[PDB]
């Protein structure tokens, strides 16, 4: 997907958009966004039903499609990690020797149904995603590494990002400006070819019962641009 | 509380072999992520100072400088 | 049941009470509630020990009699719900085309242990329950799955609310107000007896309990009011 | 143990911190204390992982030495503890007859690894726990007694201090100021020679794999006082 | 964004084979429900005339 | 508002007589602590203070078994 082909469908140019944008939040309206898809790939007990968690997203993803908005969860966690996210990316690229630009949303497809929004994307081709945990708990959990370090939301969410930009490796970093050492760091993470197919599969009828959903209610996916 | 002698002689020692300076490089960091003018390393603490050193040594690490 | 006995014991006229003022909450302390007693009629997954969420209501209720006040719970859905009831209640008699009438509680019997308080009565003898979901992503659930995607908590209250005041049929209506089009929609629910035989069983232990606890520590039903 | 030990480690005269101080917060961060060993003493209900609740607190406490700060949880709550504490004492030494005076932070030993703060310590030799319980719900629970009166963490918490401090019995109190009568009510717990071996066995294997954590990240405890 | 004139139309069409009116019936309901004073029909966002126009729809469908 | 009324009185007097114990020294301090109040004199009391001070001595007196 080009700058202006996105312009001509949404009226919104890329290329003016700032992370927390009035145009920012409209671009991501009604499409399977990396932060949510743990929901989309979530498989039940047994059988073949969605569980609650995906069902949830589903229908929170269909408002805003009839809607037009999405109201901010955990306000204080967003406001925390929008304090220090330039300090996280200035802090990565200083330790790394790694360059970062900041990219807008990156489409996967014409369709606009799945996207993801890059903390940052590297000279040496790998995207960035960049997390200020708002408890230094959680900032730990990460930082001492080993198994469950990384959580399964998190690898849902940094896989999906190469599945839509095509890339072959992701960084994930952590900060937090409290602690008094040890207060960067990062991972890379390598493209999953079991998470791949995953959302080969399960991605696609996910998009279609949304479209059977908006039909019963005389809503289209786009309206909301 | 000011920079002691030790964590200074260390961050002096890793800008050089990282070939970065206070002025350009460091200062301008410390300015941007500890929310002040920082002129000088006269000017930062050594809680600051410490952090600093640290970022210096992950950085020194990754490179893999002598 | 009438406005006299509610008057003896309370002190307070129900024709001056119209929905969440002071007096209004005052004749709710202590009671049975159609919102609340979905944890009355919980059952364990074997056996006949009280599960966690009837305990923690039956020690709500408890604490309401003894200290005469209720706290707030989820102040931003309820405040959000207070903002839009009206208009909920306005575009549900539009759309509907019967005609709503308000109404102060409902107590089931003289005793007022148990009570409702519609969000209307509708001039063709049902009842209506008047949801505004905080979130978009509830009201849309309920918009797709209709019948099917109502809690069981709110159904629940919905029979409740037909076992105390004797009715047949109560209108279940959403409203939100950021849904572009089809923000208003409605369903009827019917009595259904088995839920009818549950709180026959099921309520009057609950109050006998209720009695015994509060006999336990020095206190009576009615103290509340007093 | 005394207040020049606490001071030469820490530069805090224990004698002029009082209970929510903010010199009280430092003396606590890193500190497994009663509130919290809950976590601590959970098991897994097979193998031998740490549950979700253990790591939680394994990372919260973690933090708080290389943080050099706790944030607090659930304000609320802990502001109405502060306003009502010293009622709550006051009314539990009129109605008991026992003597309570208060204590500071009290460590098990040197290592200062281990700590709880008593909201007092009786007459009788007992310590005193008192709980101002936000809701008036948990102060009904507590009240009515039976088997299940006391949460299993009020359990541990209350054990825990007779291990920290070596006594043998504990008051376990609540106060509710909005109750219109029997608002303070309290029990004797008795030292638990099962909870002390449990305290034994797990408190110094969980300080060893704080110890080793902190060093993999190059901590040493004692740090967040220097 | 103002309110165009096919949705207006629409919106008349529905008022006249309801027997209803701006003036008794949908001014007040847009009033209440947008928190506004809306004297005519041109003051409606087409947002707010398409929420109008669908409770209309609403209303005759049930009918 | 509402005033304590002589009932009430009453026994708090009678508690008081049997715990040993006086408005002055012991249960006006109590009240005055507990209320957030300067409370001097007994009719200084609403009803709903005094039923928890008789509430307190009630207390008090059980754990003695006083009379």
């Amino acid at each position: 997907m080009t700058p202006d082909i996105i312009l001509q469908r949404t009226g919104i140019d890329v290329r003016a958009v700032e992370q927390g944008d009035d145009a920012w939040h409209k671009l991501r309206l009604g499409v399977i966004t990396a932060s949510e898809v743990h929901n989309v790939i979530a498989k039940p007990r047994s059988g073949k039903k969605w569980p609650d968690m995906k069902m949830s997203y589903f229908h929170t993803l269909l408002a805003e499609v009839c809607t037009g908005v999405a109201p901010e969860v955990n306000a204080k966690a967003l406001a925390w990690g929008k304090q220090y996210e330039n300090d996280a990316r200035t802090l990565f690229e200083f330790t790394s020797g790694v360059n970062v630009t900041e990219s807008p949303i990156i489409y996967r497809d014409e369709s606009m149904r799945t996207a993801c929004s890059p903390d940052g994307l590297c000279s040496d081709g790998n995207g960035l995603e960049l997390k200020c945990p708002f408890t230094s708990r959680d900032f730990m959990k990460f930082r001492l590494g080993g198994f469950e370090a990384i959580k399964s939301a998190y690898m849902a969410q940094v896989q999906y990002s190469m599945w839509v930009t095509r890339k072959n490796a992701w960084y994930f970093a952590n900060y937090d400006p409290r602690m008094k050492r040890e207060g960067l760091h990062y991972v890379v993470i390598e493209r999953d070819e079991k998470y791949m197919a995953s959302f080969d599969e399960i991605v696609p009828e996910f998009i279609e019962k949304m479209d059977e959903a908006l039909a019963e209610i005389g809503f289209v996916f786009g309206e909301q641009w | 509380t000011p920079v002691n002698d030790e964590t200074m002689q260390e961050i002096n020692t890793l800008l050089i072999a990282l070939d970065k300076t206070w002025d350009d490089d460091l200062l301008p960091l410390c300015s941007q992520i500890f929310r002040r003018d920082i002129r000088a390393s006269s000017e930062l603490t050594q809680a600051e100072a410490v952090k600093a050193l640290g970022f210096l040594k992950q950085k020194a690490a990754e490179q893999k400088v002598a």
